[PDB]
């Protein structure tokens, strides 16, 4: 009787460790996404400024 | 021959370029960064014992020389993408 | 004998005879109204025309007027008779007393030292700050440099400093105020005269609202005070409040006269105008100079030509990070930055040397955990790489410090921390006999004895 | 008589050299005979020497140099009033339709001045749509900007006409339709949706097509919005609908690089937030009408930093988000109620019956989608009663949401259905509260008004 | 030797040089630069340069060629440019290579027309 409901008790242990590996990941994504963004606006800007600044 | 920092030679090649106003390239460095480096380590070489004697005259017979070269470049936090280490 | 014939921003074109041309670095001077303006000879053009920069006002100009070519560069009073008081870019007092009593004026444009004369010393200078002394050992005569972005506490931590430093130091010093607010410059001023050691003290003032000209010269004026100390012979501090301004006036006048942009915006000549002034600011074998330098970095952004070219100039380089100070923990200094090329075995001794690099390795650590805390949480972790959490997170926060300059804000009393007191807490830390404690008996506590006593009240 | 000469032709830019004492103003209007059509070219830049450079409203192929400028000493004018209900015109005021010509009682220059600061309504009112879910949760300021977030396929065009014939029938305004950037095969097929629903009569069509030079494109919007104006000052309340406002700033910025000026930000002109702020302040309510504005947003990359979205949003008010997984449950409009917002929420503007009515079904849909991801992981089982009464209401809530349309009568059959915001503020408050309980779900679907959902429910 | 009727081989030992000899020159020629610094005839030099390697009715050159991607990028103008004119593609990647394995070809990125 004792190792089914230790056996019961890891599985809904599972499930809330799971649950709360799923919204940590959402909330690095949301993170990474800005520095990704970020780097692009700058990355078209520095390279669209060594185009026009090139010329002539 | 241990060359210390040639980035900082690279900048300064730059320097003289921009102030000369010629045509700036890729990180504003001038398009003939690539030749500067390429013209300075290909000095680094073993030269055979025949090249020895031509240039001494023969009074060095059967001795290979050489230069060995040791550049040293600074990264921007570790990127290889930049222009003067690639 | 000359007329001003362009007038763009900052920078001012005068035309001169052809037999009469100024040189370069020559101070001109013109009136402009009821003022008195000097400019500074920044190129010589064809034809007799001269390019410049106003070292005030360029406001009310007109073309045409006659410009006075004063046949001589930028020249500052210089000597003992400058101690105690504050002074502009020219040299001129600003304080409301009376004349400079000068003996001797020197030109702000000067050649650097010889390699023949320079020297060295291992002499560690203890400063109070306990993060510094050990990651980042100072010695007297050599330059440190504090680097951060906006609100990180570099000017505070010079304060610190400046009070510890006082504490062991004897003779003059030199405070070149660059581009910076003018209010920590006038609390800075009262603070030092309400404490009578302002008789040591020699300020130059060049603030952030003055024009690009005056903000680029206030630096070398301080330089040139600073080498007199030396050249007496005397030992001399010298704290430069903003670095970073220099190189962005310089920035700022680049492009106004005819020069071609490089990298992120900067001026082509970035390099050589940050290594002419670094390489005078240096001992020789007749006195020696010490300096600390504040780095201002743009957007926190470490990376940016200034800040890079800075590193190299300096030997102990501190670097203070936001995300330190977002989490209350002062002095904000990031230990896996932060260096000195005085951490040897030789120079500090073998435990100076392993504490630290102990502190390090523990901490470097920490940094490879936080992925996998991050997604998964501690409990996944391993059953010591749970004490390597522990132990890493102790010394995160008894790296902190309570400062006596700092009492306005955290109302705290301050601390100092000698080396032989700090190294053999850190050392007990990692060796783990002192982990027994919580966390936040580590945090804001002088010494180790403080922080066990804090842990007794929880 | 003519008294310009082309000096350069390059691409969309051409130049042109007329007399020193009489060179024209800057966006004066220009006429040139390009082979046997009129070309009409606007001015940009006031060069030295007495040459102007200009943009080609139209292809500037076959241009000679040399040819002779005519100089009209107005800016591009184009036609205004109700003579312009329910025709379809190019970006000069030019009948595109085959109807014929246009009845021309006045023609109206498309550069005109904003309205000044003591024209402005001392007044906040708002704008009653009928539309449940848009008066409830995102209410419009009269002379307010609103935000379409949704891709095409899920019903932006049938709000729109639903909007147009609320605003035409309901009130006694008008309505002006901008097409900016749009495809041809979508032109004709929305004026064949409008034609087809009667609401043809109500509405003016300015179309700027994609194969259109980039000067075309950016003055379309001017002059739909010029349009409204002239409503506007007849005293009525207006509404124009931009079909994208992204691609305005975009027109902007190939104008910009084509004459050469240095770019800005993420490459975009260095004028940005004044070309916005230029269309956007014309848009307000005045003390003798008001122009309200609905606009289709698309947001580059999915990224809300970007100076697009992150100028753009600087002048909106309200916030309409569809959802394509809203859609897909039957639900008709589309709207999403916990993303769409509106900055009118407030008790200091619209009351504390409204402000806290729309924060009660907020809390009960965020509530119920929490609950849903515990059904799904552990079934129904583990709600408590106070928990099933939440979901109940919600869902409740969720079919309330849904109205049937004038415009959709084609498809469901049913009558349309114009909703006060009484009767709204009523259906939700009794919903929460916990009052019809006593009646299913399906009576609240697609039904109306409240009352209707009970009439609804009796034989159901 | 292919027009007097012959099957040969050409091995170039590495393409980009090419290039890059063609970007240095371009900024001084007065040419305006173009993305990622490269010359505006990118495309044209190497069309220019890879059509003549084919095999015709009257003979074969057969071609083994090294292109240089920088910074392992295999996105840039030049090495973009150049899998167009390839019949075989072996791309060898830095990563399989570090880990010790050799040779270092990615079989998910290379292929022949002839599979
Ligand atoms: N030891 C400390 N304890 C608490 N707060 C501190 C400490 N050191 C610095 N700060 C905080 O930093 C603030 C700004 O200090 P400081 O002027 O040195 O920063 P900075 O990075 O040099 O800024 P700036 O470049 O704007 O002058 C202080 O007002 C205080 O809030
Ligand atoms: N109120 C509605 N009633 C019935 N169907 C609708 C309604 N709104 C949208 N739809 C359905 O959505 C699909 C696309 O509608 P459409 O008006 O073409 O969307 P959009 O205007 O976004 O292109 C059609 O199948 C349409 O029947
Ligand atoms: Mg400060």
């Amino acid at each position: 009787q004792g190792v089914v409901e230790n056996l019961a008790s890891e599985q809904a242990a599972r499930m809330v460790a799971m649950k709360a590996a799923t919204d940590n990941g959402g909330s690095l994504i949301k993170e990474l996404q800005l520095v990704y963004n970020k780097a692009r606006q700058a990355s078209i800007t520095q390279e669209l400024t060594e185009i026009v600044s090139g010329a002539a | 021959i241990i060359y210390d920092d040639l980035s900082k030679q690279a900048v300064a090649y730059r320097q003289i370029s921009l102030l000369l106003r010629r045509p700036p390239g890729r990180e504003a460095f001038p398009g003939d960064v690539f030749y500067l480096h390429s013209r300075l380590l290909e000095r680094a070489a073993r030269v055979n014992a025949e090249y020895v004697e031509a240039f001494t005259k023969g009074e060095v017979k059967g001795k290979t020389g050489s230069l060995t070269a040791l550049p040293i470049i600074e990264t921007q936090a570790g990127d290889v993408s930049a222009f003067v280490p690639t | 004998t000359g007329k001003i014939v362009q007038v763009i921003g900052a920078v001012v074109d005068v035309e001169f005879p052809q037999d009469a041309v100024p040189r370069v670095y020559d101070a001109l001077e013109v009136q402009n109204g009821n003022e008195r303006l000097v400019l500074e000879v920044q190129q010589q053009l064809g034809g007799g025309i001269v390019r410049t920069i106003a070292m005030g006002s360029s406001d009310g100009l007109r073309r045409g007027l006659d410009v006075k070519d004063l046949e001589h560069p930028i020249e500052v009073p210089v000597g003992k008779a400058t101690l105690g008081r504050i002074m502009n870019v020219l040299g001129e007092p600003v304080d409301m007393k009376g004349e400079i009593g000068e003996e001797e004026r020197w030109a702000i444009h000067r050649a650097a030292p010889s390699y023949e004369e320079l020297s060295n010393s291992q002499e560690l200078l203890e400063t109070g700050i306990k993060v510094i002394d050990l990651m980042a050992p100072f010695a007297k005569g050599g330059k440190v440099g504090l680097f951060g972005g906006a609100g990180v506490g570099k000017t505070v931590n010079m304060m610190e400093l400046i009070r510890n430093i006082a504490i062991e130091h004897s003779g003059y010093s030199v405070f070149a105020g660059v581009g910076e607010r003018t209010r920590e410059g006038n609390d800075f001023y009262h603070e030092m005269t309400d404490s009578n050691v302002i008789d040591k003290v020699s300020l130059v003032y060049g603030q952030m609202n003055e024009p690009p000209g005056n903000r680029l010269r206030v630096a070398l004026t301080g330089l040139t005070m600073a080498e007199k100390f030396r050249d007496e012979g005397r030992d001399v501090l010298l704290f430069v409040d903003n670095i970073y301004r220099y190189t962005l006036a310089g920035t700022e006048v680049s492009a106004l006269l005819g020069r071609m942009p490089s990298a992120v915006g900067y001026q082509p000549t970035l390099a050589e105008e940050m290594g002419v002034l670094q390489e005078r600011i240096t001992s020789t074998k007749t006195g020696s100079i010490t300096s600390v330098q504040a780095v201002y970095v743009p957007a926190d952004d470490l990376t940016d030509p200034s800040p890079a070219t800075t590193f190299a100039h300096l030997d102990a380089t501190v670097v203070l990070s936001r995300q330190i100070a977002s989490l209350g923990i002062y002095p904000a200094v990031d230990p896996l930055d932060s260096t000195s090329r005085q951490l040897d075995p030789l120079v500090v001794g073998q435990e100076h040397y392993d504490t630290a690099r102990g502190v390090q390795s523990i901490l470097q650590r920490y940094q490879e955990l936080k992925d996998i805390i991050a997604i998964l949480g501690m409990d996944e972790l391993s059953e010591e790489d749970k004490l390597v959490v522990a132990r890493a997170r102790k010394i995160q926060r008894f790296l902190s410090q309570p400062f006596f300059v700092a009492e306005v804000f955290t109302g705290s009393p301050g601390k100092y921390v000698s080396l032989k007191d700090t190294i053999r807490g850190f050392k007990g830390i990692m060796e783990g006999e002192y982990d027994h404690l919580p966390e936040q008996a580590f945090y804001m506590v002088g010494s180790i004895e403080e922080a066990v006593e804090k842990a007794k009240k929880l």
